[PDB]
Order: C-alpha cells, then sequence, then structure tokens
C-alpha cells in the first residue's frame, strides 16, 4: 500500500 | 515499574495535532505531487512517440513500468521526508517512531503526506475491465 | 500465400510437381483437378511478424464512449479535428505503445498512426 | 430538479424507485456492461466542463 518495493 | 510510575506525572497521547502539519508542509507536498504527475506524463508521451529505448533485457512496458514507478516512488519518499521534516518535538507520532515502540517513518509519512502507489501481485494496480482499471477511467491510461 | 479449394469437390488444394514438365500444379487428393499456380509460393511465414495493426483496425471503434479522444491530432483525409487514440491492443504486439488514431465523423473511416 | 422534488413527497404522491426507473432517469448495469460504460464518480465535478 506504499510502493513496488515496499508493501502493498 | 519506576518508568511506568513517571509516566502518570508525564503522560504520552495521540491526537489529530499530531497528524496535521504546518501549511507550508502541505503546500509543499502538493508540489511535488503536481511535477510528479507532470513527468509522469511526458513519460508517457514519450512512449506514445515511441521515443523511448527499451533497458536492456526489459520489454518496453516493462521499462515504462519501470520508469513511471521510479518517478512515482520518488515522489512519494520526497513528500513523506517534507512531513518528518514537518514534525516537531513534542509530536508523539515522533516520540513513537523515535522511541521505536511502535510504527515508523513510512506510517507517519502516509498518515500525513501521502499513502503511496498502491501494487498488487508486484505491478501497479492491473487492467480488471477492458483496458481500463476502473469503469470511471478513460481507456488505455497509464497515468499516476 | 492463399489457400485455393477446387471447384469439382470444393477440397483444399495440395501442391504438386509435374517431374515431366516441371510445372507446379495444385492438385486436390480427393479428385484429379490439377490447376498450375502462378504465385508459385508454398509455405511464408513472418518470423518477425511485423504486420501493421492499421489494416485490423475497425472504424466503427470511434462511435466507443469509453475510448479517449484527442482534436489535437488532424485527420489527414478530412479535416475533421476530433480523432480516438487508442493503443495496440493487442497481445503478441511485442513491446509497443504507438497510439493507432481513428478519425471521428460519419463515413470517414480512417486509420493513420502518427 | 422536477424528479427530486416527486420523490421529496413520495408519500402521497405515490412516486418511487420504479417511477424513476421507467422514467429512464437511472439503469440497472451489470458488470459485462459496465465494461462499455463511461462513469463519473460525482456528477456535478466530472459532467462540468
Ligand atoms: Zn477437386
Ligand atoms: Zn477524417
Amino acid at each position: 500500500i506504499w510502493g513496488i518495493g515496499c508493501n502493498p | 515499574t519506576v518508568i511506568n510510575n513517571w509516566l502518570l506525572i508525564e503522560g504520552h497521547t495521540i491526537g489529530i495535532g499530531d497528524s496535521i502539519a504546518d501549511s507550508k508542509t502541505y503546500q509543499d507536498i502538493q508540489n511535488t505531487i503536481k511535477k510528479a504527475k507532470q513527468d509522469v506524463i511526458e513519460v508517457i508521451e514519450k512512449a506514445h512517440n515511441n521515443e523511448l529505448e527499451p533497458t536492456p533485457g526489459n520489454t518496453l512496458r516493462q521499462t515504462f513500468e519501470n520508469q513511471v514507478n521510479r518517478i512515482l516512488n520518488d515522489a512519494r519518499d520526497k513528500t513523506g521526508s517534507s512531513a518528518q521534516k514537518s514534525l516537531s518535538e513534542y509530536n508523539n507520532f515522533k516520540s513513537m517512531v523515535v522511541s521505536g515502540a511502535k510504527g515508523s517513518k513510512i506510517n507517519i509519512s502516509q498518515v500525513i503526506a501521502v499513502v503511496g502507489q498502491q501494487n498488487v501481485e508486484g505491478k501497479r494496480i492491473p487492467f480488471g475491465f477492458k483496458h481500463r482499471t476502473l469503469p470511471h477511467f478513460i481507456k488505455d491510461d497509464y497515468g499516476p | 500465400v492463399g489457400i485455393r479449394f477446387c471447384q469439382e469437390c470444393n477440397n483444399m488444394l495440395y501442391p504438386k510437381e509435374d517431374k515431366e514438365n516441371r510445372i507446379l500444379l495444385y492438385a486436390c487428393r480427393n479428385c484429379d483437378y490439377q490447376q498450375e499456380a502462378d504465385n508459385s509460393c508454398i509455405y511464408v511465414n513472418k518470423i518477425t511478424h511485423e504486420v501493421d495493426e492499421l489494416t485490423q483496425i475497425i472504424a466503427d471503434v470511434s462511435q466507443d464512449p469509453t475510448l479517449p479522444r484527442t482534436e489535437d491530432h488532424p485527420c489527414q483525409k478530412c479535416g475533421h479535428k476530433e480523432a480516438v487514440f487508442f493503443q495496440s491492443h493487442s497481445a503478441r504486439a511485442e513491446d509497443a505503445m504507438r497510439l493507432y488514431y481513428v478519425c471521428t465523423a460519419p463515413h470517414c473511416g480512417h486509420r493513420w498512426t502518427e | 430538479k422536477r424528479h427530486i422534488d416527486q420523490l421529496k413527497e413520495r408519500e402521497y404522491n405515490n412516486y418511487s424507485w420504479q417511477d424513476l426507473v421507467a422514467s429512464g432517469v437511472v439503469e440497472y448495469i451489470d458488470t459485462l456492461e459496465e465494461e462499455t460504460v463511461m462513469l463519473a464518480m460525482t456528477p456535478d465535478d466530472l459532467q462540468e466542463k
């Protein structure tokens, strides 16, 4: 829910 | 025991006052988002003109997604950093993040500045409908 | 390239060579009809498959409400300003984000790619 | 505004959702038809130029 590399 | 009995004297709380930031910080966050959306638009227009050159080992779709995600992620992190600058010493979100008891810098950033990109299965939100994410958006919209 | 069906039996004609005359003949296996082949090409395979999608695009797609429309790119054939623009919309299109513009307005049906 | 005025006095006007559907103001759309429909989240904001 954050970014592509983070968390969903 | 000793610290918990001191906490009766000092006390701790979490309120909306912690989430709210200065007006200047909100303007800076908004400006970062504005220029990020413009950059994504420029990348899209380059891709439509076919001026974009494929990254080695990647298709043009993959490299377009890579560049767009990089721009959006940089904007997201920059807005988060501005929000974290805005935090005062008294801010309780900062108290908990700095002490390490709970939370993280990411949570403060999402609370104050920008929730961030939503990714499902490692990609941006897919085209569930025919060539569009939701019925409200126009077909073939790769924008932010 | 194209497949020719014999008149006598309405079945597919398969290539065959007459050794005596060294002439290519499209002859059905079921019936004895034989036809000389003008094309002289049996099998063509395009591995690159660089086939323009302009032919495949239908002029009817201009009527779609969901398609985006630009007045910035004028029509070449008739000069109508509006033009719906959409991507390849095709599997096995490799990696192309080209916009295949289609002129709006009734009966123009012009498809151009810039 | 005439439709919402009739609906507002829903009592003693016998104007209801069925009348709205019959008048052509509203329509039922399934997902397959949703794929062919351009929708506006909020009317005033998105419809206005
Ligand atoms: Zn035959
Ligand atoms: Zn035209």
